[PDB]
């Protein structure tokens, strides 16, 4: 009944490729994601407004 | 269109299946045209050679 | 992902088909190359190829 006690919490957001290259040093192994295909189609858990 | 997934797990039991396994996606679309000007469509039917 | 990449791809060529197919149907002004008249008539062979 705590939120100081709490362990972990884990948040999913959308963010494209623009926004982790703002910050370069903070990111790595950004190749191996497959920007040209991915979707969020193939994550149903996500609840957004996006089409 | 309409894209639903259904994952396999938390969505997908049922009585019949109680062990979430099975899953699917399925994508829909309504369609139709309607035509105004009809005789602007101009068509030419030929024989094409091989 | 492929999955579901090659399953959007089938259904937008599927619309387009669909799409210059009732195009074709409801063509207002027609031409048949050569003495032909329908679509039986249409012929490679003959004194008037169409």
């Amino acid at each position: 009944g705590d939120i100081n006690k709490a362990m972990f919490a884990i948040v999913s957001f959308e963010t494209c490729k623009a926004d982790l290259l703002k910050e370069k040093d903070r990111y790595h192994n950004l190749n191996k994601i497959d920007w040209q295909s991915s979707a969020p189609v193939n994550e149903p858990d996500h609840a957004t407004t996006t089409p | 269109f309409t894209v639903m997934t259904k994952m396999p797990g938390k969505e997908t039991a049922d009585r019949n299946d109680p062990y979430g396994e099975t899953g699917f996606s399925s994508i829909k679309w309504y369609y139709g045209i309607l035509v105004k000007r009809p005789e602007r469509l101009a068509l030419i039917k030929t024989v094409a050679p091989l | 992902e492929h999955l579901s990449r090659e399953l959007m791809n089938g259904a937008t060529q599927i619309t387009e088909a669909v799409l210059q197919k009732d195009l074709l149907a409801a063509a207002g002004t027609v031409l048949y190359a050569g003495a032909a008249t329908s679509d039986a008539t249409i012929t490679g062979e003959g004194s008037t190829p169409s």
